[PDB]
C-alpha cells in the first residue's frame, strides 16, 4: 500500500511570515515551491512534546524508524531551555515517511505527539528543564 | 510541581486499565501480599486519564 | 497526486494501475465472507465491520469491465520497503490470477500458493509457517481453544495469515493495517468468532514481527517490533471508535494474555500452558504458547517490543500479579534452542529496557512495592578521566569547555591535544626512547593521542545528548581518520605480544612497567590463553580506538552467577553507561553524515570496531582489570584463569540435537542482550545506510560509499568468525563460547 493512499505524498498544511516575507504567491510560489522541497524532504516536526523531555526519549521513540541524521529541539530564545517542540532530520526519507506515519499521535512521554512533515530546520526554526547552555544564542 | 504531577494520560488509556483489570480477575491474577497490604496509600499511584 | 499540494481523487485506472491495485489489496478478498463487489461493498455483506469514517478512498473503488487484465496474466513488481515472502508474493500474484477469473476461495488461493513453492487446517497453518521463513515453528498454538472446535481453529489460523498478509502489504500506512485488521476480527459470522479472530490477528502480527526482525532484509532501519507494538495499539483504539458508535478492552485482554503467556513461558522455561490451566470457564479462547522462546524472540520481547507497549500504555500492566506468577513458575522442573531465564532477570531486563523511554520517578510510582529489589537493582554513574589521560584530558577538557560543542573546530582540537600530550611524561618517555622502530612510536604516541581524544569527547560529553555528541563527532571525525590513518587494521606492536613457560614480549614488557603505556587487554589476554593452552594478527589484536577507551572507563559487562538463568550480572551503572556508548558513540556514529542541516558518512567507527569493543567488554572481569612486576602478575592471572576455564571445558566436554543449555557457555553474549543487540545493530545499520547510497543518484563519492559499506560487511563477518559466533578448545571458544547467540546468527540467514 502507500501506492492507494496518496496522503503519503508530504503536505504541510500551514503558512509562516519568512514564506510569507519571500514575495510569491500563496499559489504555485510559496505553496508549489515547497512542494520540490517537501517531496524530497527527510525532516519532521514532532510537536507537543512535554517541556522535560529529553533529546534520549525523541530519539529512543524516532529511532525506531531510521537513522537520524539530526534531531534540533526548539529552544525558547529568552531561556534557551526546550519550548514544546522539536525537529527530527532522518538519513532517508523512508525513515520520515515511517516517522509520519507510525509516531503520528503516539505516547513519547504522557504526551501524544503530532509528528508531521517540514521542509527541512535552520537555526532561526529552531527557537519559538535541559539548559542549552552550549547553543549560541540568536 | 513535579513531573508526575503534570501527567495526564490519554483518554484510551481507560480500555487499558479496564484490560489489565479483566486479566487479572479471569485466570486467577493475585497481586502480592504486600502490594496488597497497601491500603494506606502506599500502593501504585495512577495517572489520571481525561 | 503525488509530488501535489493537494490530494486528487482516483480516476479510471489503465489495466497497469489496475495490476497493481489488485496485487496490493485482492489478497484481502478471500479472508471475507462476490468479485465485481468494492471492498466497501463487500464489507457490507460482512456486517460492515468498519464505520463509514474509517473506509478509505481504495476500498470505494469498484472493478473496471477490462479483459485486457484477463491476458496480461499468462512477475509482479516489488512493494516498497518490505521484504516480501516467497509464500506472499505468490498469495497476492494468484490473488489477481483468480479475482480476474471470479470476474472456499481461501482454502484454494492457500493451496494453489504452496503449490507453487513446493513444485520444480494444515494448509493454512503451513501457510504461516511458509511466511515465516528464510521453517518456522509458529511460538502460539491454535489447537489449545477447547471441545468441538475446529471452526475457531480455521478462523484463527486464518486471521494469523491475513495479519501475516496484512502486515506484508499494507504495514508501512498504520491506520490503514489496522483498519483492515479491524475488518476482519469484527465480522458478524458469530460472538465467539470474534475471539478467535482477534488471537489469531495479535499473534500473527507478533510472530511476523520476530520472524522478520530475525531472517528478513529490507535495509529500511525501521524496526518491525516497534511497528507491530503500534500496530495493535491503533487496532485497540480503532475499536475504540467503533464502540463508540467487539470492545476494545477484549481486544486488549487478548494482547495482555498474548504478552504474558510468551513472558510465562519465557521464565518457566516449558510450555506450561499457563492459561489453559487457569481457564475461567473453557469455552473463552486462552492463548497458550506452543513451545519455548529462542533467545532472539526473547530479546525481542524484553527489548523492544514489550516495553514500546508499554509506552504506549503508560507503563501500566499487570505488574504485580505477574511477577507473583513468574516467581511461582521459577520453582519448576524440549527445543535446542528454547531458553529459560530467571524472573529477577525477565523483570530486570524488561524495566532497564522500558526506564530507556521514562524516568525514574515515573516507574517508581507505578512499579508497586514488590519492585523495590527490581528497581533498586535497575537504578560515579558519570564518565570519569581514567587516570590515565586524566592531566592530558584535562586540558582538552578545558578546551572543550571554553569554547563548547559549537565552537570546537578540528585544527584547534589538535592544537591543544598535541600541545597536552607532548607535556605528559609518558610521552616524553615514548619520545625519548628493549628496540622502537620510528613506525611504533609513531603508531603507540597517536594511538594516546587519540585515545586522549575520544576519552575527552566522552567525558565532555557524558554521552547523554545525542545532538551533541553527533555534531562533535562530525567536526572532529577529520582529527580521529587522521590520527588513525598509521593505526588501521594493525597492530600497535611490531610482534605479538606473546611468545613461548609462555611470557611476554620484552618491549611490551617494558612499555607496561617502565613507561607505563596500557594496552586494552583484548590486544594480548586472547593470545596469551592460546598459549596457556597449548602448554596443556587476529582480528581482535588489531587496534580498536574505542575497545581501548571502553577498557580505560571499566565497561565491563558479564554473566549472572546464576548462570545461562540469569544474564543482568552487571553494575546498572555500567550498563548504563555501556549502553549510552554502544549506542550513541559507536552505533549511531557508524556510516553518519558528515554534516547536519545522507548517503556521505565518516569512517570513525567501524563496523569491526563495535564487534571488538564488544569483545573487548565481555572479557573476564578478573582478566580486564589491572593489578593494585604488573605484566607478569596479569600473565599469572590469565594462566590461572585458563587453567580453570579448561577445566570447565573439559567438564562439559564430556558431560555431552544437544541443548544449548547443556553446551559450554562463556556466559559473554547469551548473558548480556546489549552485545546481542549492539551486533545485531552493526549489519542493520550497514545494510540501511547501502540502502540510501544506493538511492542517492549514480556517481564516484556514492561508488566509494558502497564499495567501503561492503568492506565493512566482509569485516563485519570475519571480525564475527574471529570471535567465535559464526564456526582441546581456542582461546575464543574459552573466553566467548555463547552457543545460543552463535546459534542465531548461524540460522539467521545473514552471514
Ligand atoms: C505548528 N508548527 C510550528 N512549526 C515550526 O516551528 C517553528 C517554531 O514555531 P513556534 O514559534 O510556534 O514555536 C517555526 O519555524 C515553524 O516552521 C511547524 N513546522 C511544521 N512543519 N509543521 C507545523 O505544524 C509546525
Amino acid at each position: 500500500m502507500a501506492e492507494y493512499l496518496i496522503d503519503l505524498t508530504p503536505r504541510m498544511a500551514y503558512v509562516d511570515r519568512h514564506e510569507l516575507l519571500r514575495s510569491l504567491l500563496t499559489e504555485k510560489e510559496f505553496i508549489e515551491r515547497r512542494q520540490e522541497q517537501l517531496n524530497k524532504s527527510t525532516t519532521v516536526y514532532v510537536g507537543n512534546l512535554s517541556f522535560y523531555t529529553t533529546e534520549d526519549q525523541i530519539w529512543e521513540h524516532f529511532s525506531r524508524c531510521g537513522h537520524i541524521r539530526d534531531l534540533v529541539m526548539g529552544l525558547s530564545e529568552v531561556t534557551r531551555t526546550p519550548c514544546g517542540f522539536c525537529f527530527v532530520v532522518f538519513e532517508s526519507q523512508d525513515g520520515a515517511m515511517s516517522a509520519v506515519i507510525d509516531l503520528h499521535g503516539t505516547l513519547l512521554d504522557d504526551r501524544v505527539i503530532t509528528v508531521s512533515w517540514d521542509v527541512g530546520c535552520d537555526h532561526t526554526r529552531r527557537w519559538g528543564l535541559v539548559h542549552y547552555t552550549w547553543i549560541p544564542p540568536r | 510541581r513535579r513531573r508526575e504531577e503534570c501527567v495526564v494520560l490519554p483518554p484510551i488509556m481507560t480500555v487499558w486499565r479496564s484490560a489489565f483489570s479483566q486479566y487479572t480477575k479471569m485466570w486467577g491474577l493475585t497481586k502480592f501480599a504486600g502490594d496488597i497490604e497497601a491500603e494506606r496509600e502506599g500502593e501504585g499511584p495512577i495517572l489520571p486519564p481525561i | 497526486y503525488g509530488s501535489s499540494e493537494g490530494r486528487e481523487l482516483d480516476t479510471s485506472y489503465t489495466p497497469k494501475q489496475w495490476l497493481w491495485f489488485l496485487y496490493v489489496t485482492s489478497w484481502a478478498r478471500p479472508f471475507f465472507t462476490w468479485g465485481r463487489l468494492s471492498f466497501d461493498e463487500l464489507l457490507k455483506l460482512s456486517g460492515s465491520p468498519i464505520p463509514p469514517a474509517m473506509v478509505s478512498l481504495w476500498m470505494g473503488l469498484c472493478m473496471p469491465t477490462d479483459d485486457v487484465v484477463q491476458e496480461l496474466r499468462i512477475i509482479y513488481p516489488f512493494l516498497p520497503r518490505v521484504a516480501e515472502s516467497t509464500f506472499g508474493r505468490a498469495l497476492r500474484s494468484l490473488a489477481v490470477r483468480q479475482h480476474i477469473s471470479s470476474w472456499a476461495a481461501l482454502d484454494v488461493l492457500v493451496r494453489d500458493t504452496l503449490e507453487v513453492i513446493q513444485n520444480s487446517e494444515e494448509a493454512l497453518e503451513g501457510a504461516f509457517r511458509s511466511m515465516l521463513s528464510a521453517p518456522l515453528f509458529d511460538v502460539k498454538a491454535s489447537i489449545p481453544e477447547g471441545g468441538t472446535a475446529q471452526v475457531l481453529i480455521r478462523v484463527a489460523n486464518a486471521a494469523r495469515l491475513f495479519a501475516a498478509l496484512s502486515v506484508e502489504a499494507f504495514g508501512r500506512v498504520k491506520s490503514e493495517c489496522a483498519v483492515l485488521l479491524l475488518a476482519h476480527i469484527n465480522q458478524r459470522d458469530a460472538p465467539e468468532h470474534v475471539d478467535a479472530r482477534a488471537y489469531g490477528v495479535v499473534t500473527g502480527v507478533v510472530e511476523y514481527a520476530m520472524a522478520y526482525r530475525y531472517c528478513r532484509d529490507d535495509g529500511t532501519g525501521r524496526c518491525p517490533l516497534t511497528c507491530a507494538a503500534l500496530l495493535l495499539h491503533r487496532l485497540v483504539e480503532l475499536q475504540g471508535i467503533v464502540e463508540k458508535d467487539v470492545s476494545a478492552s477484549r481486544f486488549a485482554n487478548m494482547t495482555v494474555a498474548c504478552i504474558q503467556e510468551l513472558l510465562f513461558c519465557v521464565v518457566a522455561g516449558d510450555t506450561v500452558r499457563w492459561h489453559r490451566e487457569h481457564q475461567p470457564d473453557g469455552v473463552s479462547v486462552c492463548p497458550t504458547a506452543a513451545r519455548t522462546l529462542t533467545l532472539h524472540e526473547t530479546d525481542c520481547l524484553l527489548q523492544v517490543f514489550i516495553p514500546a507497549l508499554l509506552q504506549q500504555v503508560g507503563f501500566e500492566w499487570p505488574w504485580s500479579e505477574s511477577l507473583r506468577h513468574a516467581k511461582m513458575l521459577d520453582r519448576a522442573r524440549v527445543m535446542e534452542d528454547g531458553v529459560r531465564l530467571d524472573s529477577r532477570s525477565v523483570f530486570e531486563e524488561l524495566l532497564v529496557s522500558v526506564a530507556r523511554r521514562t524516568y525514574g520517578l515515573r516507574l517508581r510510582a507505578i512499579l508497586p512495592q514488590s519492585f523495590d529489589v527490581i528497581a533498586e537493582n535497575i537504578f560515579s554513574s558519570r564518565f570519569a578521566l581514567p587516570l590515565y589521560y586524566r592531566t592530558a584530558g584535562e586540558v582538552l577538557l578545558e578546551y572543550f569547555d571554553r569554547c563548547g560543542p559549537s565552537g570546537i573546530t578540528a585544527e584547534e582540537t589538535e592544537r591543544v591535544l598535541r600541545r597536552a600530550t607532548d607535556v605528559q611524561p609518558m610521552v616524553v618517555q615514548l619520545q625519548a626512547l628493549v628496540y622502537f622502530s620510528a613506525r611504533e612510536k609513531e603508531r603507540l604516541l597517536q594511538r594516546y593521542r587519540c585515545e586522549v581524544l575520544l576519552a575527552s569527547l566522552v567525558v565532555y560529553t557524558q554521552l547523554r545528548t545525542v545532538s551533541v555528541v553527533q555534531q562533535l563527532t562530525r567536526q572532529l571525525a577529520p582529527l580521529f581518520e587522521q590520527l588513525l590513518l598509521p593505526l588501521a587494521h594493525e597492530r600497535t606492536l611490531s610482534r605479538c605480544p606473546v611468545i613461548a613457560l609462555v611470557d611476554l614480549t620484552p618491549e611490551f614488557k617494558m612499555l607496561v612497567d617502565e613507561i607505563h603505556y596500557e594496552f586494552y587487554p583484548l590486544e594480548w589476554v586472547p593470545e596469551a590463553v592460546d598459549a596457556h593452552i597449548r602448554q596443556e594478527p587476529p582480528c581482535f589484536a588489531q587496534y580498536s580506538l574505542f575497545a581501548a577507551i571502553a577498557h580505560q572507563f571499566g565497561l565491563v559487562l558479564e554473566g549472572n552467577p546464576r548462570g545461562f538463568r540469569g544474564g543482568d550480572g552487571s553494575s546498572s551503572e555500567v550498563r548504563t553507561k555501556a549502553y549510552r556508548f554502544f549506542t550513541l558513540m559507536l552505533l549511531n556514529n557508524l556510516g553518519d553524515a558528515v554534516s547536519s542541516s545522507g548517503a556521505s558518512f565518516h569512517s570513525v567507527v567501524s563496523a569491526c570496531d563495535v564487534v571488538v569493543t564488544m569483545t573487548q567488554c565481555l572479557l573476564p572481569a578478573h582478566l580486564s582489570s589491572h593489578p593494585r612486576s604488573m605484566s607478569n602478575e596479569w600473565m599469572r592471572r590469565v594462566g590461572e584463569w585458563t587453567r580453570s576455564a579448561y577445566s570447565k571445558y573439559t567438564a562439559y566436554q564430556q558431560q555431552v540435537p544437544v541443548p544449548l543449555i547443556s553446551l559450554y557457555n562463556s556466559l559473554t553474549f547469551d548473558s548480556v542482550p546489549l552485545a546481542r543487540e549492539t551486533i545485531r545493530a552493526v549489519r542493520s545499520r550497514l545494510l540501511e545506510k547501502m540502502s540510501v547510497v544506493t538511492a542517492s543518484p549514480p556517481g564516484d563519492v556514492e561508488t566509494a560509499g558502497k564499495q567501503l559499506l561492503e568492506q565493512h560487511l566482509s569485516s563485519l563477518t570475519v571480525t564475527l568468525t574471529a570471535v567465535g559466533l559464526l564456526p582441546v578448545p581456542c582461546a575464543t571458544q574459552l573466553l566467548w563460547a555463547s552457543p545460543f547467540f552463535s546459534h542465531e546468527l548461524l540460522h539467521c540467514g545473514r552471514y
